[PDB]
């Protein structure tokens, strides 16, 4: 993509029903990549850092 | 001029000589530095020793004590240490204390934290200046406000007046409102710190505030410098109804920010370029006339601004003459810049999908549907017209 | 000439490598001692580090009480929350610690050598404090209507209290200062300030709010103690709906850590104790959101509004910041003023400061008609419209 | 019907919100040119986006209220102002039109007419309930001594006689612009007061001499609605010579 | 970033527009067809006999969750458990569906997903 | 809940994978703890019962210490149920994280994330 002389897409959003598996499917491509797996909800479900990874964005 | 530049060099020789000087040759002769010298080399490094808890200084007080506090859970107010000086210590940064017993050895560290990491953004960007065209007559103004007093503050401060500020970037979105702020950054090299509107407005409670100092305070320290603040409108927009701080901390934030900007602060060198959706749909707490002089208001792209942009995004994707950018630009209505980069962007993509590294007349083609529809599309309007 | 002009690159490297010596001797890093003060200070030092007068860990006495073992005994808590019963160290007298008052006790050996400073807890506060500030006064419009108005309340006591005594007038307390952004509540004040000459703390109380709930109201009360200690005090808060918003609750909210600063300031003011004579300000972004405490007369005697600055406010803001400015003699300056729509008081002045840009864009030692045209008809159409006062005015 | 709280306030910024709102949905929008003849007066706006799918009939910005008196609306913003906030002034001056046009025995003063139209999209900011247009009209029509006008009027109902008036593109750019192509001697005859109005459409339209969309109107005959295709061929004519300008 | 969003009203302006969000992707609600393969793949970790009766339970549930396909496998195992079968049998997965079917309903009737 | 503990080898050789935790949902009083307290009667045994207002001590450090010896337990005795209560003042989505109680309630949730995949 570089190569070709475009900018990379910042944003992906998935869409639709939480019930076609469609969130399960969304996690898969996370496990598949062996991504770290970083989950920010905008609350601080267990996030250590300062203690908050929701506004840690830089 | 060039007889200045001997008079500067004058203080300058003379700081490094004479502080080699005198260390090494004032120990040897009489008793000068002597017994003295070594006394507060020793007496700092021993009690220093084996740990030193870190802590923060806080507050230095006029009776040779100060409050540290420390980083091991205790506040102290410490008693300064023979041959250390308490006015060396700086509020911006921390200090290094003796962990046995509490008083100030020294600073060998100012620390740093994560907080001071958001404001500071490093740009280089693939995009810049002269890879915009059309729309000549807005970056001039854009310039006239940030460039022309930031580099020579000198009349501008001594007329009377206080220096123009910034510019508000408002009008159709998608003009190129981000990539103007970048490129005028890098032609007046200001230090370019981005932080959006709605980082600000946070779960923590009584921490959205403080980081707007911050905000500000850094980008003084840098010293020439532009803040860009992108998505400002955001703060407005929203009531979130989704952070703990609540409407509380909506309201808080938004002060912090006027009293930062000017207030009875009035800081100088700190231009904010402002970048929103439109400023009416901003809060009009932070909108008001006077703190930024010029407003800027982009008309919608016409076909003819148009081709100057994708000629250069062109040049940056695979050449062939499949490439045909009259075509795409001709069918489209007059709206945004922004279309021109997202037409160049997808005809890659597509490509992709297809198994070929090669960007035809095809991929661009199929790029026109989604980018048109998604944008503004041109069917509902059609019958208005 | 060629010879010294080498040593500009020079001396650069020249420090770096020095740098552990330079450290040691002058200060910063390695070895940090400044040589001037911390040398004259060394005899006094020498006591301190001898005695275990370090540590002398932060605390407050809540009572203290003396009991037996070791016979004179203090009861503190620390600022960390947790209390220790502590000893005297022979350095001062029972009677210099007191019941309530900021105390020192060390960490590795709790006793009293010198008792803390009470009342300076706020750092973040003192973090925005600059003391007599202003822009210039030629901004202002000068003497206004508006100004002379709070000269009358606020200068006055500071300068003489012997003149109201003497008359025999309570002295003033509250001026209320209202009117949506940009209409110059801070910049009067200022003004005024600068002028009784009193010392002037203003402070934005988005700072007096920080951590929970009851940690902010500390902060105010002591602040507001402590510059009502001090004789000729002038305190202007500036922009309160951050300690100064609505009350209510919903229960699905709550207005209560802003509400608990809020009452906590306007409790403090008169008092329950009849008055000062230290003046307080209060500046508010809406006049939409004050409980009728603080409207009281001894804690509001007169309600001044800056508000969309007067009808001879206008003309003078122009003329006095076009006075100061290099500008044209042959427009105007009402005229220009009087085209600005129901003109904000930041209003006014951004038509000067867009018509001395272009002026001082072209290096004239004056400016022109043209400057003066594209700026007025700009201001007039735009600016106004996008101000801060059409969207205010009507909910206030 | 009307609602209870009303639109339109007096508020501070100087005029009003709904025509500070106003002014700015017809700066935003395309190009709406008229220009007066000494033959026929002609109006013609930049956009219809015509493209051989549809037709026009009473889909034309320019409609006729009377016999010799027309308007051309440029309701028309940054995402397209409404066709129907014109059709509401169209409706009420139409039969104030003809009823003035029975009682003059010649072609129908324009003058009436316009200060009528002024007065309209005024009394909605006054009354209750209700707001001003978003558009800016071109009332043009003869009078009883059979004297051309082109008139204008702005979305709260200010109203001048103009020898050539343009709106929309920021109306003062286009307007000064119309003076530079207006001639005296380039409205002698039909054709060339035609060519005029054209001239300033071109400057910035989509897909010229489709969308572009001019009717005509004689001395008390009927407007005669000409179709894109019609339009085309003067189109060609002057976006040559235009060309050979430069 | 992968979000994942149940709307397309959950978004933000400046994620519709394109220049920095090159596509955004559709899932469907659960289809009878899809519901086959997810199905036989779970079934596979169970014993099956002489007959093809995947379409026909598959045809049976409306769904509501990939844990509700799981379900009629693991369900089929507790009933021969149960019963002290020595293989998986197609009568099984016939009582199981059924079961998983009536479990679907409640919550159909309460207005609920698989979270209460 | 009750077979595989009886006999793993049958609960395993039907086609359903190896014990895994089971999640009870639903609105109050409508015996999600009550099926599995029932249960855990008839047994006698196979059934750790821990409060999860257990896992928190008073002084800091000791609260995730807790949770893995007592989950560990289960391990060693094999198969064996970690039943809690009420699972939440602990499974909170939302932690303040700046004092040192908030502190506290963050860790024991981390280390049970941690142990889940443990047993």
């Amino acid at each position: 993509f570089e190569a070709l002389g475009i900018a990379q897409p910042k944003g992906v959003l998935l869409y639709g029903p939480p019930g076609t598996g469609k969130t399960l499917l969304a996690r898969a491509v996370a496990h598949h990549t062996d991504c770290t797996f970083i989950r920010v909800s905008g609350s601080e479900l267990v996030q250590k850092f300062i203690g908050e990874g929701a506004r840690m964005v830089r | 001029t060039q007889c200045r530049l001997k008079l500067l060099k004058l203080e300058r020789i003379k700081d490094y000589l004479l502080m080699e000087e005198e260390f090494i040759r004032n120990q040897e002769q009489m008793k000068p530095l002597e017994e003295k010298q070594e006394e507060e080399r020793s007496k700092v490094d021993d009690l220093r020793g084996t740990p030193m808890s870190v802590g923060t200084l806080e507050e230095i007080i006029d009776d040779n004590h100060a409050i540290v506090s420390t980083s091991v859970g205790s506040e102290h107010y410490v008693s300064i240490l023979s041959f250390v000086d308490k006015d060396l210590l700086e509020p911006g940064c921390s200090v290094l204390l003796n962990h046995k017993v509490h008083a100030v050895i020294g600073v060998l560290m100012d620390d740093t934290d994560p907080l001071v990491t958001v404001m500071k953004v490093e740009k280089a960007p693939q995009e810049t200046y002269a890879d915009i065209g059309g729309l000549d007559n807005q970056i001039q103004e854009i310039k006239e406000s940030v460039e022309l007093p930031l580099t020579h503050p000198e009349y501008y401060e001594e007329m009377g007046i206080k220096p123009p500020k910034g510019v508000i970037l408002y009008g159709p979105p998608g003009t190129g409102k981000t990539l103007l702020a970048k490129a005028v950054a890098n032609q007046t090299s200001a230090t370019f710190l981005r932080v959006v509107g709605s980082e600000l407005i946070q779960k923590y409670l009584g921490d959205g505030p403080k980081l707007v100092r911050e905000l500000f305070r850094v980008a003084e320290e840098h010293a020439p410098s532009i803040v860009f603040i992108d998505e400002i409108d955001a703060i407005g927009t929203k009531r979130y109804d989704s952070n703990s701080g609540g409407e509380r901390e909506i309201q808080r934030t938004m002060l912090e920010l006027l009293n930062q900007l000017d207030g009875f602060d009035s800081r100088g060198d700190v231009k904010v370029i402002m970048a929103t959706n439109r400023i009416e749909t901003l809060d009009p707490a932070l909108i008001r006339p006077g703190r930024i002089d010029r407003k800027i208001e982009f008309p919608l792209p016409d076909e003819k601004t148009k081709k100057r942009i994708f000629q250069i995004h062109t040049s940056r994707m695979t050449l062939a003459d499949d490439v045909t950018l009259d075509d795409l630009i001709m069918a489209k209505d007059d709206l945004s810049g922004a279309d021109i980069k997202a037409i160049c962007t997808e005809a890659g993509l597509m490509a992709l999908r297809e198994r070929r590294m090669k960007v035809t007349n095809e991929d661009f083609k199929k790029s026109k549907e989604n980018v048109l529809y998604k944008k503004q599309e041109g069917t509902p309007e059609g019958l208005y017209l | 000439q060629s010879t010294y002009s080498r040593q500009i690159k020079q001396v650069e490297d020249d420090i770096q490598q020095l740098l552990k010596k330079i450290n040691e001797l002058t200060g910063i890093k390695e070895s940090d001692t400044g040589l001037a003060p911390p040398a004259l200070w060394d005899l006094a030092a020498d006591k301190q580090t001898l005695q275990s007068e370090q540590p002398l860990q932060v605390a407050r006495c809540t009572k203290i009480i003396n009991a037996d073992s070791e016979d004179p005994k203090y009861i503190i808590n620390v600022k960390q929350f947790a209390k220790f019963v502590v000893d005297l160290s022979d350095q001062v007298a029972p009677t210099d610690i007191e019941e309530g008052m900021r105390v020192g006790v060390d960490r590795n050996k709790y006793q009293i050598h010198i008792p803390l400073p009470p009342k300076i807890d706020p750092t973040v506060t003192m973090m925005q404090v600059e003391e007599k500030p202003d822009v210039t006064y030629s901004d202002v419009g000068g003497c206004k209507e508006q100004i002379e108005k709070l000269r009358e309340v606020v200068e006055t006591p500071l300068l003489h209290p012997e003149r109201f005594v003497n008359l025999g007038i309570e002295p003033p307390k509250g001026v209320l200062l209202f009117g949506p952004p940009g209409t110059g509540k801070t910049l009067c004040a200022r003004a005024v300030a600068n002028r009784t000459d009193a010392c002037f703390i203003p402070v934005i109380g988005s700072e007096l709010v920080q951590k929970y709930v009851g940690e902010g109201a500390r902060m105010v009360r002591e602040l507001f103690e402590m510059a009502r200690t001090k004789k000729a005090c002038l305190i202007f808060f500036d922009e309160i709906d951050a300690i100064g918003g609505a009350r209510f609750d919903d229960g699905a909210g709550g207005d209560n850590e802003v509400q608990r600063t809020m009452l906590e300031l306007i409790n403090q003011l008169d008092g329950f104790d009849p008055r000062g004579n230290i003046k307080v300000l209060m500046a508010t972004n809406r006049p939409d959101t004050l409980d009728p405490a603080l409207m009281r007369p001894g804690r509001l005697d007169r309600k001044i509004e800056f508000s969309l600055p007067d009808l001879e406010g206008r003309t003078h803001i122009f003329k006095i910041h076009a006075r100061s400015m290099s500008v044209e003699r042959d427009i105007r300056f009402e005229l220009l003023a009087r085209l600005c729509p129901n003109s904000t008081g930041a209003e006014i002045r951004s038509v000067c400061t867009e018509a001395g840009m272009f002026a001082i864009r072209a290096r004239r030692k004056i400016a022109t008609e043209k400057d003066f045209l594209e700026a007025v008809n700009k201001v007039i159409k735009s600016y106004a419209k996008f101000s801060a006062t059409p969207r205010y005015m009507t909910y206030n | 019907m009307s609602y209870d709280r009303a639109i339109t306030v007096f508020s501070p910024d100087g005029h009003l919100f709904q025509v500070e709102y106003a002014q700015e949905a017809v700066k935003k929008g395309s190009t709406a040119v008229g220009v007066r003849g000494r033959d026929i007066v002609v109006l013609g706006v930049e956009k219809k986006s015509v493209a051989k799918l549809q037709d026009e009939r009473t889909v034309r910005k320019i409609c006729a209220l009377d016999d010799n008196v027309c308007m051309a609306f440029a309701v028309v913003a940054s995402v397209s102002g409404l066709t129907a906030d014109a059709r509401i002034v169209i409706n009420r001056a139409r039969v104030e039109c003809q009823s003035h046009r029975l009682t003059v025995g010649d072609p129908v003063t324009v003058e009436y007419i316009t200060r009528y139209i002024a007065s309209l999209k005024q009394r909605y900011t006054q009354s209750n309930g209700r707001r001003p247009f978003g558009i800016s009209a071109l009332i043009v029509g003869f009078d009883f001594d059979g004297t051309p006008r082109l008139y204008q009027t702005d979305p709260s109902g200010t109203y001048h006689a103009w020898k050539a008036n343009a709106i929309g593109r920021g109306a003062k750019s286009v307007r000064e612009f119309l003076e530079k192509n207006y001639t005296d001697d380039a409205i002698e005859t039909d054709d060339l007061t035609i060519k005029l109005v054209i001239k300033a459409l071109l400057e910035v339209v989509q897909s010229g001499g489709k969308n572009i969309e001019l009717a005509v109107m004689r001395r008390d005959q009927p407007l005669k609605i000409l179709s894109p295709e019609e339009i085309e061929k003067y189109v060609a004519e002057i976006e040559k010579e235009k060309e050979e300008n430069e | 970033v992968i979000m994942a969003t149940n709307r397309i009203d959950i978004l933000d302006s400046a994620l519709l527009r394109p220049g920095r969000i090159d596509r955004k992707i559709e899932f469907p609600p659960p289809n009878e067809e899809a519901r086959l393969d997810i199905l036989k793949i779970h079934s596979r970790k169970m014993n099956l006999t002489r007959g093809i009766n995947l379409r026909k339970i598959a045809e049976l549930m409306p769904g509501a969750s990939g844990a509700e396909v799981k379900g009629v496998c693991t369900e089929a195992g507790m009933y021969a458990l149960r019963e002290r079968r020595v293989h998986v049998t197609q009568e099984d997965f016939e009582m199981a569906v059924a079961k998983v079917m009536q479990k679907d309903s409640e919550k159909n009737m309460s207005i609920k997903k698989l979270w209460k | 809940v009750e077979l595989p503990l009886t006999h793993f080898e049958l609960y395993k050789q039907i086609g359903i994978d190896p014990p895994r935790g089971v999640l009870m949902y639903g609105p109050p009083g409508c015996g999600k703890t009550m099926l599995a307290k029932a249960v855990a009667h008839h047994t006698t045994a196979a059934f750790i019962r821990v409060v999860g207002s257990e896992f928190v001590q008073k002084y800091l450090g000791e609260g995730p210490r807790m949770v893995r010896d007592v989950f560990r337990l289960a391990k060693e005795n094999a198969p064996a149920i970690i039943f809690i209560d009420e699972i939440d003042a602990i499974a909170t989505k939302r932690f303040d994280a700046q004092t040192g109680a908030d502190r506290e309630v963050q860790r024991i949730l981390l280390e049970l994330l941690n142990q889940m995949d443990g047993f």
